[PDB]
């Protein structure tokens, strides 16, 4: 439901558009839309008196007029980024890939004086628990 | 990763730079408390051209703000977005510039230069790798013209093969402030002419007449005269921080339009203008910008271009727009304007094409242009230095800062000289 | 100028306080407010400690009719859009109201009739 | 074992590539991610991914060829592009300023403090070839990165591989629209560094692209991307047999030795054939008549130049597709009568033809549609002398008032090279106007 | 055996 190449004439939002074909930009862009286009054997013709509504309309027989008038991965950035990364100068840890990816994330013995006679590293057993 | 410099001098260079930091603060999307809340990814990536780091998030403002008097400086610290403005940055001295060439240049000037270059080259050093070196002030002034000459001289001497480019305000025609407008102009005018190989001067009136006729506003402060005179400098490096299919950065927007090397007087303008009742009744279309950029109401005219003939032109543009249409109108704009484009050039006017639009529209540019009818833009000084000098009206002021009238007339022999190869073209 | 001749002289001097401790480096701001009530403007002020490491400056925002929710229906803060007890949004920072002059205090119980005043100061 | 290192090198070529390993990859079935469809299955021989890929241990199968452009803004777009996990993370050498349009910064200056790894990386590359069977160059012919780098590879290479051949795919500057005001001189001083160091050069405009997509796709107010997708498969059309099966089969070396006839004569102009939409496409009936009856004629040259005054010399007729081997001689047969296709009285024979049998593919969104054939009458004529007269008659009017001129001699050059441009030209044209003399 | 799209040509032309 497309408009032909050759049409001509006007298109809503046509001027606005770009880089697309004329059936593809008009295609992409009214409920009563119809330019796209999406008895009688009771009676005989040579008849002449009066029926109403029968004296209006074509496209059919007269024998029809009175018819129808009665009817996180992939995170990282690659080597030598000439791009500016937040936090890039500032902190580090890893490879520039590494770099560029955990600087997204962050843009959102004592007493030993009275040990007398017990073993040393008994000693520091007692010290540290 | 190529990183550019602003500077700040003249109580108007710190005004038009305040409402020029703020116009990429809010188009990089920088909050007005030094953090950054930005809607897309893209304008951050580049964000270190125009701006650098520092701890905890808080982005910082690259420039240099400096004049004699600190009156100004408590109004930009005071401003909407001078709170992250630095304040080593902020180098002052304590008498104000007395609206003269003498105290800002050679004596008063002297003992502030090595307070300014030394935090000037701090950030230069520490600089990645540097590109330019943008200024912003006033010819008309006693700081614009006093101390916006030193550094554009004492830079060149020390970084000699880097493109800077400058944004000075000349002196309008019938409406002035002070009546020493040409003694502030003229003594510039060469010095200008000699080292920055490139310049950007529109008048006062001219903005006046955009803000009346383009733009439709009854009582225009200074305000929408600053942010219009900051968004034809936004879009001029905008390929240094936005991608694009045909792009054009400085160095490139300089051998296009500066075809020798003592002619290098542009004019400025903003492409997408439009009064403030009439948005939605106009059809933002590259056709119709760029019948805007080529007229002298809606660009920035100091003087009418009719008046001589379009030398070298650029049209940066910004936004999502196809490359067939703006080829083609420029072409279109060449053959029905040959009259008005100089021969012996054949291709006149450069297409820079950006990829992401602005804040609050769609498509713009930015019309650059080098006309020869700047040349009545530096009759009226001349013409105005002739008419005072003959009296010796200041030169005891001149005389009693211990400078010389032997190159007091240096200085309009040079812009008598400069105006001769323009007249060359005629 | 009809509002220029009613409240030439009224200024209304609200003290407040600021905090930025979710930033990894800050102190706790105390700020003085100033609303001026012949155009509607409001000029903040800084006051400093005796040995304050920030440079002693004059103003903290100048002589501008405020926007209500941070960076800019163009509505502007108003005289009934604050008052004690609530936050303002001073361009992106959050600043609580502590203290008044007691002309204010008289300014309010005159037109609406705000009793008790219970001020909340920080240490 | 025929694989074909192509270097891109510029903001106009590095486009023109980023829309061109698009289609070298979905022709070959070659995922955005390396990987190649690993669920289903697209026909191809474990041999034809190596035309233009290398195959590791994990099927992350990389580009080979070489992007370099100084400014980094291009390159950064593919590093950060849809096309990434995949192109090397050195085969993208990443520069830093940019060239400003004036050649010095491309074989001066900057123009030198990068071919030390660029050249590194192209050998690096030919290493695992096993048969490099030429250098397709990518790159503009009115820029900084695109003459300068350029020519410096262009000789430079030369003076290391020697032997083989240098065809070029080249964006020349169009008639009247264009771009940088100093074009008619990055470009006559670029028809001096490869007159002598490239062969063929299949040189492309962009008005005549621009016009092609209004005048017979139907796309009113086309882009770039939409004009490097063309260009893009003019590329694919060429490179058919080193990966392709077929009838008749035109190899990169073939495609210079019944091609560029004198040494120096060696400016054809590309033709590209069922330039077509899809609302006009199945309907007509793409008849290897029609798509050969229309490579020959005026509005549908890819090169502003009337192909009508001047005088034809070779003419190969690359046919991708369902071309029965019959068709192709009767349809040149009709060519040969048609007194109008004028040409010279040494080539007797003329034409080329390679009939490979591999239908077009269709880059997922564009204007192209499902045609089952193409051609591409990659032609020397010796019209395109009209293609340089203009550039170069422009350079005077322009030199005269020697414009533009301080700051090209100045980043480092030599005034006099200007001058020695013009000469090499002029015999260019005078050659042009003795080859086609009876 | 088959790739996991002839598995599922087969199984909507020859209700396998
Ligand atoms: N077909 C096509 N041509 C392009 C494209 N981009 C640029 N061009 C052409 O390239 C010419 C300028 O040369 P470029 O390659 O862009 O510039 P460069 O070689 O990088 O040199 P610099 O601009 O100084 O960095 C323009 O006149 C365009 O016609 C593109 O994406 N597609
Ligand atoms: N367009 C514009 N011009 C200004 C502004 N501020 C000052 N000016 C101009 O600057 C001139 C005087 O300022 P000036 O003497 O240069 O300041 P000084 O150099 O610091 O002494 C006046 O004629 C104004 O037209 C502004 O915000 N916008
Ligand atoms: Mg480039």
């Amino acid at each position: 439901p497309h408009y032909i190449p050759g049409y001509t004439g006007h298109c809503p939002l046509l001027r606005f558009s770009m880089g697309q074909t004329y059936g593809q930009m008009t295609g992409q862009l009214p409920p009563a839309h119809r330019t796209l286009l999406p008895l009688s054997s009771s009676m005989v013709p040579g008849y002449t008196g009066f029926v109403p509504q029968a004296q209006f309309i074509f496209a059919k027989n007269c024998s029809q007029v009175w018819a129808e008038a009665l009817n996180d991965p992939r995170k990282f950035f690659m080597s030598g980024f000439t791009g500016y990364v937040p936090r890039a100068r500032f902190l580090f840890g890893s490879s520039f890939p590494v770099l560029s990816n955990q600087a997204l994330q962050e843009f959102g013995v004592p007493g030993y004086k009275f040990q007398f006679g017990r073993t040393y590293g008994h000693l520091t057993q007692d010290a540290l628990g | 990763m190529r990183e550019i410099v602003h500077l700040q001098a003249g109580q108007c260079g710190n005004q038009i730079g305040a409402k020029f930091w703020e116009v990429i603060s809010d188009e990089h999307g920088i909050d007005p408390t030094g953090t950054y809340h930005g809607d897309s990814d893209l304008q951050l990536e580049r964000i270190n051209v125009y701006y650098n780091e520092a701890t905890g998030g808080k982005y910082v403002p690259r420039a240099v703000l400096v004049d004699l008097e600190p009156g100004t400086m408590d109004s930009v610290r005071s401003g909407p977005f001078g709170q992250i403005f630095r304040p080593d940055n902020f180098v002052f001295g304590q008498s104000g510039a007395g609206n003269n060439w003498a105290k800002g240049h050679y004596t008063e000037g002297a003992e502030l230069v090595d307070s300014v270059l030394d935090v000037v080259r701090k950030e230069a050093e520490s600089c990645d790798c540097l590109q330019g070196f943008q200024l912003t002030h006033s010819l008309g002034g006693g700081t614009g013209s006093g101390m916006g000459t030193l550094l554009i001289s004492k830079i060149r001497e020390e970084y000699p093969d880097r493109i800077m480019n400058t944004f000075s305000v000349v002196p309008s025609p019938k409406v002035s402030d002070t009546v020493v407008e040409p003694y502030n102009a003229t003594l510039s005018v060469h010095q200008l002419v000699e080292n920055t190989d490139e310049t950007y001067c529109i008048d006062n009136e001219a903005l006046y007449d955009i803000c009346f006729r383009t733009l439709k506003l009854t009582t225009p402060t200074y305000g929408d005269l600053n942010h219009l005179v900051s968004a034809t400098m936004s879009g001029v490096t905008t390929c240094l921080r936005f991608p694009g299919q045909l792009n054009a950065d400085l160095r490139k927007l300089a051998v296009n339009m500066v075809p020798f090397p003592r002619l290098h007087f542009f004019m400025p303008g903003f492409a997408p203008l439009t009064s403030r009742g009439s948005q939605q009744y106009r059809a933002l279309t590259v056709p119709e910008l760029t019948q805007q950029m080529f007229d002298a109401k809606n660009m920035m005219a100091a003087c009418d271009p009719r008046h001589g003939r379009y030398l070298t032109v650029a049209a940066v543009f910004r936004g999502r727009m196809s490359m067939k249409e703006v080829d083609e109108q420029m072409l279109n704009v060449q053959n029905k304007n040959s009259s008005y484009f100089v021969e012996w050039i054949p291709n006149n006017v450069k297409t820079a094409v950006c990829d992401i639009p602005p804040r609050g529209l769609k498509m713009s540019a930015t019309f650059i242009g080098n006309s020869t009818a700047i040349q009545e833009l530096f009759k009226r000084i001349s013409e105005q230095f002739t008419a005072m000098f003959r009296r010796k009206a200041f030169l005891h002021w001149y005389t009693g800062e211990g400078m010389d009238e032997m190159e007091f007339t240096e200085a309009e022999s040079n812009m008598n000289d400069l105006v001769s190869e323009y007249q060359q073209y005629q | 100028l009809k509002q220029f001749l009613e409240y030439d002289r009224k200024v209304l001097r609200f003290f407040c306080v600021w905090d930025d401790s979710g930033s990894v480096f800050g102190d706790r701001r105390e700020l003085i407010l100033h609303y001026f009530l012949s155009d509607d403007t409001i000029e903040i002020k800084e006051v400093l400690p005796h040995n304050s490491g920030r440079d002693a400056m004059s103003l903290f925002l100048q002589r501008r009719k405020l926007p209500k929710y941070g960076p800019p229906d163009q509505e502007f803060y108003k005289d009934t859009d604050l008052s004690i007890g609530t936050t303002i949004n001073v361009w992106g920072r959050k600043v609580l109201l502590c203290d008044c002059d007691d002309f204010t205090k008289t300014y309010y119980r005159t037109k609406y009739g705000i009793e008790n005043f219970t001020s909340i100061p920080c240490k | 074992m025929r694989e074909c290192i192509s270097v891109h090198v510029g903001q106009a070529g590095v486009q023109i590539g980023n829309a061109c390993w698009e289609l070298y990859c979905l022709e070959h079935g070659i995922q955005p991610d390396g990987q190649m469809p690993s669920d289903k299955t697209i026909g191809g021989g474990d041999d034809s991914f190596n035309t233009f890929f290398s195959e590791t241990g994990a099927g992350k199968h990389v580009p080979r060829a070489v992007f370099v452009d100084l400014e980094p803004t291009v390159i950064d777009e593919v590093r950060t592009g849809t096309y990434r996990q995949l192109f090397h993370p050195e085969q993208l050498i990443t520069g830093k300023e940019d060239a400003a349009n004036n050649y010095a910064r491309g074989h001066y200056t900057i123009g030198k403090e990068l071919i030390d790894l660029v050249l590194d990386r192209i050998r690096k590359l030919a290493d695992q070839c096993t048969g490099l069977q030429g250098f397709l160059i990518f790159h503009s012919f009115g820029g900084g990165t695109g003459s300068g780098f350029t020519s410096l590879l262009m000789e430079r290479l030369s003076v290391d591989y020697g032997k083989k051949s240098k065809l070029e795919f080249s964006i020349y500057p169009a008639p009247q629209v264009s771009t940088a005001v100093v074009e008619p001189y990055n470009s006559i001083l670029t028809t001096h560094t490869t007159l002598e160091h490239s062969d063929c050069a299949f040189m492309v405009d962009n008005e005549a692209i621009y016009d092609i997509c209004r005048r017979n796709l139907d796309i009113e107010r086309p882009t770039y991307t939409n004009l490097n997708r063309l260009i893009g498969q003019i590329v694919s059309s060429i490179t058919a047999s080193l990966r392709f099966d077929g009838a008749l089969n035109v190899d990169l070396t073939e495609f210079q030795t019944n091609l560029v006839p004198y040494p120096r004569i060696h400016f054809p102009l590309a033709t590209y054939a069922p330039v077509i939409s899809a609302e006009k496409a199945y309907h007509e009936q793409l008849s290897v008549a029609e798509i050969t009856n229309a490579c020959f004629e005026p509005a549908n040259q890819m090169v502003k130049c009337d192909p009508r005054h001047g005088k034809y010399m070779a003419c190969c007729l690359l046919y991708r597709g369902d071309v029965v081997p019959k068709d192709v001689n009767a349809a040149i047969a009709t060519i040969k009568t048609k007194r109008t296709i004028q040409f010279v009285d040494w080539c007797p024979t003329g034409f080329k033809v390679g009939i490979n049998y591999q239908p077009p593919t269709v880059v997922p969104g564009g204007d192209l549609a499902k045609v089952q054939r193409a051609v591409c009458m990659l032609s020397n004529t010796t019209a395109i002398a009209e293609a340089w007269a203009r550039l170069d008659h422009k350079f005077d009017l322009m030199y005269a008032k020697r414009a533009f001129v301080h700051w090209y001699v100045g980043e480092g050059m030599e005034e006099g090279e200007f001058s020695e441009a013009r000469e090499d030209m002029a015999a260019l044209e005078k050659d042009y106007e003795e080859v086609g003399m009876d | 055996d088959c790739d996991p799209f002839t598995r599922q040509y087969y199984q909507e032309k020859f209700g396998i």
